[PDB]
């Protein structure tokens, strides 16, 4: 009949990625449970979001009543630690065997074969990983992922897999005209990007230097900085300015989190479902 | 809880085995009968590439059993992983909301999940699992069976450092007021 | 008759909370030459304000041709270090010293006699001093200074002494219908202010606790944030989110910072002297 | 720089000398007689609260001449006070630029002043210093406007020995080019 808001149980939120590309997108968000451990997430999505998100700690808490009540969900997205998918143990030893829970919260989540209510989900993780892992990842899913890399609409590789049911899912990728495609549209005043784009940034500092550093300023190489990051995964300047961190705690909730406007891409579709402002 | 099928109604039981086979184990208590060589029990054990149609054809069911391998063979694969591929092939060996009848399903454990992977199977399985000893082996059992005595738990921690379906066989009893009563 | 922008020269300009004061007052600044030596400081006012401050480095390297050269200016503000103002070295040893370098520079920058054009100087400096080292200030700078306390404007108690020419220096100081004059209104969202004003606040992470931290988050006790620093002084938030500072280096910038709003005090009536937007 | 005056034109000289006095001792170059009421010289110690019009007050003056009190003398002061105080008052004591007269000034240094305080006075003294030595040992060193071979290593150990008065015989000579510009009595 009439479109409500989106309901969404976002499990290993980080720093709420989702909830800012709902927002985004304009599509109104009459609930978001977040699930998520480490304090500075949480903290960056408090203050960002204002206490609009409903964080629910570890995932692994979560009841089968609590999805019933907490419920009902529109929309189940999940991003999987990805430090264990040298001393790898895999999907099934360490945090990986987490991606189940998920799986498992999804389960309680879906609709049942009465209710034709509109219900979406959506994981993700890297392609950096064990074909079985990814062979059993697509037999619990039942589906099998799109590859999509953030360097077609960012100014850095990140080529992560993405399982689940949106609309349009592997429909191309297309940069949209506020898209900041190069490094040195990412940078700060008196600063020169070395690279047009750069490697896969992820939580390590060793990750930066190109191991050549990015950035020229005043004729002496620099690296990256806080709000250039920002800048290069698509987040707002300053969205991880919070709670007295350095460069090396932003860099770390920045080194996992999503690209903007990679979720921004799959998300889009969700506009002519819910309603919008 | 299921209400109890009138004698003369019971049917053969369908059951599906996974990683461990209790064929024979199953037929000395009458649920299968001898000479049905397409008989009622389907066994599989590398379920890393059955889909859910793989399950329906094999279908329906009406028990679906899986257990941990013996304790002092050396797993090939995480002790989890058993737990989770039952979990997946349940799900989808589970009959639609809009056709409920009895349907039960069993994961026993040899001893070879730790306290984290007990607690996993417990999350998933939603119960909490019952153990069973002899005097010394011993399992865990967790089930939507309504099952018919006090150990502690330091014995079988020892015992595990030491290196069955004796007491499996008994859990399958209260089945027998739902399914015939062969030989 | 028709005014022209403003020329500026700040002596340890720090995070250039003159250029700051004098683009939100709506004065045209046609020059703003900068002594400074710290290079977090120089990129903090070098990325906030786009290169248009002109920074020298240390202040005993300008020369009387740098002053004729960079010259004529309009205005010349210093802020002396206030380190040495227990191991206190005074004023005529370490870094007190550097006062009278002001004072000589600001001779060089003061117009002849019968050169009525408009010139103003101010010159800051911290209450906590020795009677005698005050004495010799007035003395060298031939006037007497005004105490200012950032309390009847801010959310924290900073009193200075300020020397200069400046019209209306001695006028009372009242308050505007922004400023944030207590410790809530610089708080982020779920964040509980224990007072209502903090004591004064200097570059050492001692001066946060009131020893009771400040604030309470979640029912935990907790310390104040840059973000929150930076509204406490007046600034704009993130405006020393540069450079990968964490919470250390930013809160060793604000300490020593001038509060907005008492220099916006001390320079509104620059306005009727110079050309505005 | 100044243009040299003409002998009967030539004017009892004014000086304002601060710390150190040197009254007898510019007497005996003939600057000073010994009948004068104002004495022309302008002897001062404490001028931490000494005023501009105070300065004023005290007459035009043609010579400004400031020390640095005695090697052997405990400083109760730093060493750069003497340095700020003296041109502190020296700008006080500047003529007008609408009044360009001959006006020189001058500070001494007894070697008390370290490293960083001969850089200080001479950026604010816009000039280098000149040192005078004394054969058989002493030195001074002078910053001047009047148009007036030893390595440094000899003064450091001089003055590291020197602590356990004031030599006016080394600056006395410098005041010699002043001649040519005030009253020469016999
Ligand atoms: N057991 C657990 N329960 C809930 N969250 C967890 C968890 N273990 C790890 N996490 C969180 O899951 C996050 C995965 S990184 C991915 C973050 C998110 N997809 C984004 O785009 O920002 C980590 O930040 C970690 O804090
Ligand atoms: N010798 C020197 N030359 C130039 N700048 C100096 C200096 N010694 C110290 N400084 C700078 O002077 C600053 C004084 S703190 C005052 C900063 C400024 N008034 C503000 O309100 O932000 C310090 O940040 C220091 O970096």
């Amino acid at each position: 009949m009439r479109r409500r808001p989106i309901r969404v149980l976002s499990l290993f939120d980080g720093i709420a990625t989702g909830y800012l590309v709902l927002k985004e997108l304009g599509i109104k968000v009459g609930k978001y449970v977040a699930s998520e451990v480490c304090e500075e997430s949480i903290a960056v999505g408090t203050v960002k979001h204002e206490g609009n998100i409903k964080y629910v700690n570890d995932v692994r808490n979560i009841t089968k009543k609590n999805i019933e009540e907490w419920g009902p969900f529109d929309l189940v997205i999940g991003g999987s630690p990805c430090n264990d998918l040298p001393a790898r143990k895999g999907l099934y030893e360490g945090t990986g065997r987490l991606f189940f829970e998920f799986y498992h919260l999804l389960n309680y989540s879906r609709p049942k074969e009465g209710d034709d209510r509109p219900f979406f989900w959506m994981f993700e993780n890297v392609v950096a990983m064990k074909v079985g892992d990814k062979r059993d990842i697509s037999r619990f899913l039942e589906c099998n992922p799109v590859m999509i890399d953030a360097i077609k609409v960012s100014a850095a590789h990140r080529a992560r897999y993405f399982w689940g049911n949106l609309p349009g899912m592997n429909r191309p990728v297309i940069a949209s005209k506020n898209d900041k495609l190069e490094l040195q549209d990412c940078l700060e005043y008196n600063r020169i990007a070395k690279l047009k784009k750069v490697q896969t940034i992820t939580t390590k500092s060793n990750s930066i230097k190109q191991q050549l550093f990015p950035v020229v300023m005043n004729g002496k190489e620099d690296v990256l900085w806080c709000t250039e990051l920002e800048r290069i995964f698509g987040f707002p300047v300053h969205y991880t300015d919070v709670s007295n961190m350095g460069g090396g705690a932003r860099q770390k909730l920045l080194g996992r989190s999503w690209s903007v406007p990679v979720i921004r891409h799959l998300f889009a579709p969700l506009k002519d479902y819910f309603a919008c402002e | 809880m299921f209400e109890t099928v009138p004698v003369w109604r019971r049917q053969p039981v369908r059951v599906l085995s996974l990683f461990e086979d209790i064929k024979k184990e199953l037929t000395s208590l009458g649920f299968l009968e001898s000479g049905s060589d397409p008989g009622q029990l389907k066994h599989v054990v590398d379920v890393t590439d059955t889909v859910r149609k793989d399950v329906e054809e094999w279908g329906p069911f009406d028990l679906v059993y899986g257990a941990t391998p013996p304790l002092g063979h050396t797993c090939d694969r995480p002790p989890s992983w058993y737990l989770f591929q039952f979990h997946r092939l349940l799900q989808y060996a589970r009959p639609k909301p809009g056709s409920p009848r009895p349907f039960f399903w069993m994961f026993v454990d040899n001893l070879v999940l730790n306290k984290e992977d007990l607690d996993v199977a417990s999350r998933f399985l939603e119960m909490e699992p019952v153990t069973i000893p002899d005097v010394q082996n011993a399992v865990r059992v967790w089930s939507n069976i309504p099952a018919i005595a006090l150990v502690s738990e330091e014995e079988l921690s020892l015992l595990a450092q030491n290196k069955p379906t004796k007491l499996v066989k008994n859990c399958f009893l209260p089945l027998r007021e739902y399914f015939k009563y062969f030989s």
